[PDB]
């Protein structure tokens, strides 16, 4: 253990005050809604939690862009499927602890609702509230993400206008190490609901949700059919001296279905 | 029929598919094959209980049973009709309560739909020949 | 001198099992739920049975038993947890005429209790209740967590307090009606005071207790499962032959 | 120990939500009602269904929405207010035989639930009321009024509490019985305690939840929407082409 | 969990409660019990100089805390699951073959040989079968 690394980047007074989450929302759902005492208690990895800064990044490039809501707790977005609506805060840990030679800068916005998506330059970033980390601290950096909002819940249906929280590499990823290599300083996410999130009206789980992350078939790709020839996949491999970008037409598929 | 699997000895190898409840038959997936024929110009239809993507979407997810049926619901994606109601046993085969004489034919443009498990006594409403 | 009115008939009593009062010592965590799942009675995923007029007295019309898979809220909420404990509460539905006649008896089967076959006259040993086709109401009844261990698992090789529903007496219509007239019912369950799960894992797998769904793939673009075309078409014929010993295409629902 | 009555069966669950307390600082008046409105259940503008025994289950019977056009006196008053706040209270009576068997599940679908299509097992995991179609007395429920804006307008293209009715185990008489006995229902309503209007407007003008009222003339004194001439007869004929494609004569009931 | 750095000094001390259904536990008869399970959450950003190539080390070293106990004094028994497996004290050229009846001339090896065969004689489970 050393430290000349950067003890902590302990929040700063980000300048916002303090939200109201399930006080508002509750006399205006008919039911009494309760998530369980223990999911407060640990810090779970988010779904979109997982970033990476190599020093081929250039100052400005977005490293996560995430939404306050449900998605971002493998807790609640499971439990997002029998209800319909939420509100409240989230404290987001945000694990970036660089080797001891590499330096540079990131900053973490509290971007408000209705802001237009889109490019949001790096001599914007910093007219939100925001927190500059080093991508050397120890420590996780505990950094809240408020319910600013215009009505009295969210439903859980991500047409939300809600509070993200982008990150913007600020200055860009560089090594003293004397040899042969630039370190890749991966981050990661961790979040956990504040003491008033809550949900609001049970309703049936149903999966098919705009939340529950891709799930591939467990069958070996030896045992698979080809999708351009009938006939069996005899071995995968990756090959540079091909054409790079073929505009084949069978087999190609979006994620999202069609 | 079995066709010879050892030289002229028995083998292992899957049970009958059965049983059903009294006025039930068994729901038969049809295609039609290729086939050298020096007389007849009929087409050969196979049979089969499950297709693919139904013998995959099993042995891929495994689901459990707790119970010993699936009723399932065949209704056409278009207005909603409800085409019949069958019974996909444990076993992987389906069956359906009909009391006709001769086949009955139905569209293939709808979308099985799991509505519950059902036990093994279960009463299905007939289909209408 | 008393009264000793003529008609009462109902209302199984019960003595109350500790939930996680004796599973606290020893489970990690004991984590509530949601406080509103107690106050309604959704439809069990097994909650679907007929009653025919070819049944014989002595049928069991459904047997369930006490978990989590018998409620889709906890059935939903036990991927997150390692382990149930507490009691429950069903009740069923019966939709029948004034013209059939019958009566069912749904029994609370303990635990290691001899699974053979109970008869007609071994039912009513057991805290029942009695209940005709006839009824507009639905009738309750506690499903109690009598065990021998602390907790249960949500990976049900494990015994627990089933529900067992006999007919009673057979089912016959006070008028000729219909011989193909079905006494549809359905059942319905809720936690009662004392349930609350064990141990928050992740979401873990697929799951158990996780409701089969099939493909959104309409049959014409399928493929058969014993020749390398196309499916052609759907059928029903009881002239072909009725249990055919095909061996492609086979599979249960399980995977294997 | 206790006992568990085995009939109690119904009287869903409220959290009572806030009506003129949320809108109160935000809107500029807060306006009573008669209080003899609240008393009285009258009869919805829709309230009208039937359920034939060609119906399958699954089927919505009706669907509802919260709001002033569920009472023909808060329709009328909601011509001079510009919004309004607060809960309902709905009853339906159905008109069955002693013959009919089935099941219908009245259930309370909240807003910005996912206008889809709700199943059998899933109509069942809301605050519902079960009830056959055999019942002498109505049955009613508390339409209550989640929302995430302090008020509604009385321009309802917002979202509001629903009241989905799903026909849950299929119509079939316990008797042969006919096949064109069609069950009639009918709903009705009146505010519960908590409703009231928002800002005094004048009736502003024809309006919306205005009822549709079609001119007394009779068809003799008409004329023809496709040629210059008066209405000489009406008829029906399954014979002439079922589906004509005419272009003239043609109209909304919006009046596009 | 707890999340570990790599470069940490001091050994990270935690506990490994006992989570059971059951009262206690029987000692000849392996059950369910709590686990603990490491796993490398980012990975691991070094310099190496030619050889070797710096893997970080890490042992796992545990002590009954203040209330583990035993149950009931039985007689001892030799046949337990926790008993390591032992070997024969017996040199390999003092052995007999086990594909033919002969004594054993020679132990070594040889790439050049099929690296995968398929004897039948010889082959045994370390477990007994
Ligand atoms: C050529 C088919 C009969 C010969 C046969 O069974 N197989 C030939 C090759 S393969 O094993 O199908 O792979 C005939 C009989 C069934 C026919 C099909 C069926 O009549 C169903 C539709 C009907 C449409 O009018 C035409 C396309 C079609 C999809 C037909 C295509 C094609 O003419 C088919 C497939």
């Amino acid at each position: 253990s050393g430290q000349d690394l950067v003890p902590a980047a302990v929040e700063q007074a980000v300048p916002i005050q303090p939200v109201a989450g399930a006080a508002l929302a509750a006399p205006a759902a008919g039911q009494i809604n309760q998530i369980d005492p223990w999911i407060f208690q640990n810090f779970v990895q988010c779904p979109l939690g997982e970033f990476s800064i190599s020093p081929r990044n250039t100052p400005g490039e977005i490293l996560f862009d995430l939404a306050l809501g449900p998605g971002l707790n493998p807790y609640l977005a499971h439990l997002s499927a029998m209800y319909t609506g939420w509100v409240g805060n989230m404290e987001v840990q945000l694990v970036l602890a660089g080797n001891a030679f590499t330096a540079g800068k990131v900053v973490v916005a509290l971007v408000p609702p209705y802001f237009p998506k889109g490019s949001l330059t790096t001599a914007q970033i910093t007219c939100f509230p925001h927190v500059m980390c080093d991508v050397r601290t120890l420590e996780p950096i505990q950094l809240p993400l408020l319910d600013v909002r215009r009505v009295l819940w969210h439903a859980t249906q991500d047409q939300e206008e809600s509070m993200r929280l982008v990150c913007m590499l600020y200055t860009p990823l560089r090594t003293n190490s004397p040899g042969d290599e630039s370190f890749v300083v991966s981050g990661r996410l961790l979040s956990k609901p504040a003491a008033d999130f809550n949900f609001v009206y049970l309703t049936p789980p149903i999966e098919r949700t705009i939340y529950r992350m891709v799930d591939l078939p467990v069958i070996q790709p030896r045992l698979c059919t080809h999708a351009r020839w009938p006939a069996p996949v005899y071995g995968l491999l990756v090959d540079p001296s091909l054409p790079s970008n073929p505009q084949w037409q069978n087999g190609r598929v979006h994620v999202d279905g069609t | 029929t079995i066709p010879e699997y050892n030289d002229g000895l028995l083998v292992p190898l899957a049970p009958p598919i059965g049983p059903f409840l009294p006025g039930e038959v068994l729901l038969r997936f049809r295609t039609y094959m290729r086939q050298i024929d020096t007389a007849d110009a009929a087409a050969e239809a196979i049979d089969c209980a499950l297709p693919q993507e139904f013998v995959s979407w099993f042995a891929s997810n495994a689901f459990t049973v707790q119970s010993e049926a699936l009723l399932l619901r065949y209704r056409n994606t278009l207005t909603g009709q409800l085409l019949f109601e069958c019974k996909l046993y444990n076993e992987g085969y389906i069956a359906l309560s009909y009391s006709g004489s001769g086949p009955l034919t139905f569209p293939t443009d709808g979308i099985f739909e799991v509505v519950s498990w059902v036990p093994r006594l279960y009463q299905l409403a007939s289909v209408g020949s």
